[PDB]
């Protein structure tokens, strides 16, 4: 569960919103050479609003974790 | 066919391009060869003579001889 | 003679031999009932309420279309005329369905006022209860045909003043109706620009702006203030109506100028929509994904603490707004350019400004003013659109283009790699492929000054010889052409010079300058340049660790500029609103005065200054902008040295007249 949070490339939180309000914030750009689209934050357009997802982006956007031995390594990752 | 009327009225507006007038004869000849003035015909007349759609619809519906729907 | 005199209501009136009776009456003070008459539109003659009779002649003459002739006596009020006018009003009421109880214009309708002044308390006619369509398909404008007098002032405003000929009359007779394109609803019509010139021209409550219904009645206002629209460079004069600290209606003064009072969708929708926004009203702090209220000392202390720790290491910048006044720009420049010796002081539109100026300077060093007034497009014969889309940058320029191309028989040709901003008025779309087409264009116009080669100069232009050939052929057959150069062409200060050279290579001269008419995106272009705009582009190149952004959150900003602001690791915004794109990328969000709260002069590109008046006085006490500039000057170790405004210097002087010189500086 939870809310969607986008962090600027320098730490500032930009448009942390609720999952159901995604059509107001995310748009997909289509390019002719790929069956894959390019989602991007709508208020910054393409290809400036494009972001990263995944473990790195997760641990960068999240502020803390809820388990001991993963927090003990999340600190080492943050530093 | 809605694609037939496009070129068919292109060939009727051809003798009238850039002649400063003669729109009601264009509409008269599109009425003679179709029995009515469809929306496609009016749109193409407006795009060819570069006359606004409001003007061509106003003059098409001003006279009782013309008809905007297929007639019986 | 050109100086006649009449006698209206016994009162002797003066006038000129060319005017009508209604003009001579309105010229002194004299009153005549009118419903279809609009200052700025050719007299129509439809309501027949302006009827007037002379002594001796029992005929009745429409005072708005009959010329004035010295020696005639005019009678406006008697039993016969009152009876006839009351009968006309009763016909109008009995024919259509007038429900004053819930009309939006139920206190400022010309028909209702004419009915009350003639003591109408019955219609005397059988009240034809016909079903007329109410068109509310467009979210902004509503057309309720139950209230139509068929004065045609909407059909005359969208044709002669706007150009977007969207309205006309449907089937004749009593079944007359005002329709959109091909009988469609307003929302299906593609030839509409949503300018609301029709709503301003309608005397009744048929056409109505929907979101300000029941509030934008001119009869129940608190104050009327005239100022200028800050959004674009055209600078249209407005007639703001204020009611309970809110702008309820923006009307276009200037029904004598070629604009005709038609304002753009922005000028009469955003400006009244701006007064009902969220109003920061207190310094904030990000706190992480959710702002927090702070005192001025705390916010300014943290902002200056992060501003010092970045200015020592060469990394700091300021992105100011060109919709600001000359005094605010002077203060910002006094802090940043003449107190901190900063080098990164760009503006949200700095690229367009620096491009236009560095493309027009090849002509300032030879004494020619390389542009003309924007209203000459009506008097031209061939309008060439160079990398421009005026419907999104200068709508009144697009209105000039449409009027000239649809009612004054002008030809249109596009010379851009874009969407052909007028799909249906252009007859020659020349799409250029990118790369280095600037020297190609300048060599192409070199031949038009000498021979009037082409194939060699038409390869990077991506045109087969024939395409460029008849381009030149139509360019040479035009006696008074004009070029519209857009803000896209300012991606290289070379293409601006290329356009200005195509102007001289075809003898496109006017007594104020060349036929170039650049489309500037703001109104304080020269003001921003002399004060704030930088000489070299730096945004999106310098990473930047601190950033001050003053944005009057009115017009949107380019995605690239906002992406550069989002990666600056600290942004201090001084916007007056809590709009989405700035509250998303900001760390402090200090409050500032809005455009309808301060005065200024708006030094423009063509020379002498405009004037913006304060419409609604400031509500709270933000108490300064100099305050922030001192608390940044202090806490940093500099003096501000308060200057006064730099005068308008008429950057491009008209020294020598229309003596062209191709500039091989490519
Ligand atoms: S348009 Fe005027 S006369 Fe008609 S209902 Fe509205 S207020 Fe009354
Ligand atoms: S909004 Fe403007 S373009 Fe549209 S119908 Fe009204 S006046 Fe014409
Ligand atoms: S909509 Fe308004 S301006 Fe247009 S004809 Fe009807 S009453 Fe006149
Ligand atoms: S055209 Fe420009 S000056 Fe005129 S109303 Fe629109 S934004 Fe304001
Ligand atoms: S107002 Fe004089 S005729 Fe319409």
């Amino acid at each position: 569960d939870g809310e969607v949070r986008i962090k600027a490339p320098r730490g500032r939180i930009l448009d942390q919103f609720d999952p159901k309000d995604y059509l107001d914030h995310i748009g997909e750009h289509v390019e002719p050479w790929s069956y894959l689209k390019f989602p991007f934050y709508k208020a910054l357009g393409f290809p400036h609003g494009s972001y990263r997802v995944g473990p790195l982006a997760r641990l960068n956007a999240a502020d803390a974790v809820s388990t001991p031995e993963a927090s003990k390594e999340f600190a080492l990752y943050k530093e | 066919s809605t694609v037939d009327v496009v070129e068919k009225v292109k060939e009727i507006v051809a003798p009238w391009k850039g002649k400063q007038g003669g729109l009601i004869p264009i509409l008269q000849e599109v009425q003679r060869e179709l029995g009515y003035l469809p929306e496609e015909a009016l749109l193409t007349i407006s795009r060819e003579l570069k006359m606004p759609k409001a003007e061509v619809y106003g003059v098409a519906t001003f006279y009782a001889q013309f008809h905007l729907k297929p007639r019986g | 003679m050109k100086e006649i005199t009449l006698t209206i209501d016994g009162k002797v009136c003066k006038g000129v031999q060319g005017d009508t009776i209604l003009d001579v009456a309105n010229k002194n003070d004299v009153y005549i009932p009118t419903l279809c008459y609009q200052k700025g539109l050719t007299p129509i003659g439809a309501c027949r309420m302006c009827v007037v009779q002379l002594e001796g002649n029992p005929k009745m003459l429409p005072s708005c279309t009959t010329p004035a002739q010295d020696g005639m006596v005019v009678v406006t009020k008697n039993e016969k005329l009152k009876d006839y006018r009351r009968q006309i009003l009763e016909l109008l009421f009995a024919g259509r369905n007038h429900f004053c109880m819930y009309c939006s214009q139920s206190g400022d309708c010309e028909l209702q006022r004419l009915a009350i002044e003639h003591e109408m308390d019955s219609v005397r006619f059988p009240y034809l209860y016909e079903d007329f369509e109410v068109d509310a398909t467009d979210p902004n404008l509503m057309m309720d045909h139950n209230r139509c007098v068929l004065c045609q002032r909407c059909i005359r405003t969208c044709s002669e003043i706007v150009g977007a000929h969207t309205l006309d009359l449907e089937r004749r007779g009593w079944q007359a109706k005002v329709i959109a394109d091909l009988g469609k609803r307003l929302r299906e019509s593609d030839t509409c620009v949503n300018c609301g010139a029709c709503a301003q021209s309608c005397p009744t409550g048929t056409i109505t702006i929907r979101e300000f219904a029941y509030r934008g009645r001119r009869s129940e206002c608190d104050a009327v203030v005239e100022s200028v629209c800050p959004l674009c460079a055209v600078g249209c004069k407005i007639k703001t109506y204020v009611r309970t600290g809110s702008i309820v209606r923006v009307e276009g003064t200037g029904v004598e100028e070629p604009d005709g009072g038609q304002l753009c969708h922005m000028g009469r929708w955003w400006l009244p929509e701006s007064t009902e926004r969220e109003r920061v009203t207190v310094p904030l702090i990000r706190e992480g994904a959710s702002y927090r209220e702070a005192t001025w000392e705390e916010a300014l202390a943290l902002a200056s603490a992060e501003f010092k720790k970045a200015y020592d290491q060469e990394k700091a910048g300021a992105i100011l707004s060109s919709l600001c006044t000359d005094e605010e720009l002077t203060l910002f420049s006094a802090l940043f350019r003449n107190a901190l010796k900063m080098k990164h002081i760009d503006t949200f539109d700095g690229d367009i400004i620096r491009g236009f100026f560095k493309g027009f300077m090849p002509f300032r060093e030879q004494g020619v003013r390389p542009f003309t007034a924007a209203h000459h497009i009506l008097d031209s014969d061939l309008i060439i659109t160079m990398f421009a889309d005026p419907q999104k940058e200068a709508p009144v320029v697009a209105s000039y283009i449409r009027v000239a191309c649809l009612h004054r028989n002008a030809k249109l040709m596009n010379l851009s790699y874009g969407p052909s901003p007028f799909p249906g008025l252009v007859d020659l779309d020349i799409r250029l492929p990118e790369g280095q087409a600037v020297p190609k264009a300048l060599s192409n116009l070199a031949e038009i000054i000498g021979k009037i080669s082409i194939e060699e100069s038409a390869r990077a232009m991506g045109l087969d010889p024939k395409i460029a050939e008849e381009v030149a052929l139509m360019l040479i057959s035009a006696r008074r052409p004009i070029f519209i150069i857009g803000g896209r062409a300012t991606k290289s200060h070379e293409l601006v010079t290329a356009a200005c050279n195509l102007a001289v290579a075809s003898k496109a001269f006017f007594e104020d300058g060349l036929g170039v008419v650049p489309l500037l995106v703001s109104a304080n272009s020269l003001g921003a340049r002399n004060t704030v705009v930088s000489e070299n582009p730096w945004l999106g190149r310098e990473r930047r660790d601190f950033l001050y952004v003053f944005s009057t959150a009115m017009v949107p900003e380019e995605e690239e500029i906002l992406a550069a602001i989002s990666a600056t690791r600290f942004v201090v915004v001084q916007t007056p609103f809590k709009v989405r794109p700035l509250v998303n990328l900001a760390d402090i969000l200090l409050p500032a005065p809005a455009w309808y709260e301060r005065s200024g002069h708006f030094c423009t590109i063509e020379g002498e200054r405009r004037k913006l008046n304060t419409i609604v006085p400031p509500k709270g006490e933000i108490k300064s902008l100099h305050y922030v500039m001192d608390e940044f000057a202090k806490k940093l170790g500099v003096k501000l040295e308060r200057p006064e405004v730099s005068p308008c210097e008429e950057i491009f002087k008209s020294q020598l007249r229309a003596s062209e010189a191709r500039i091989v500086t490519l």
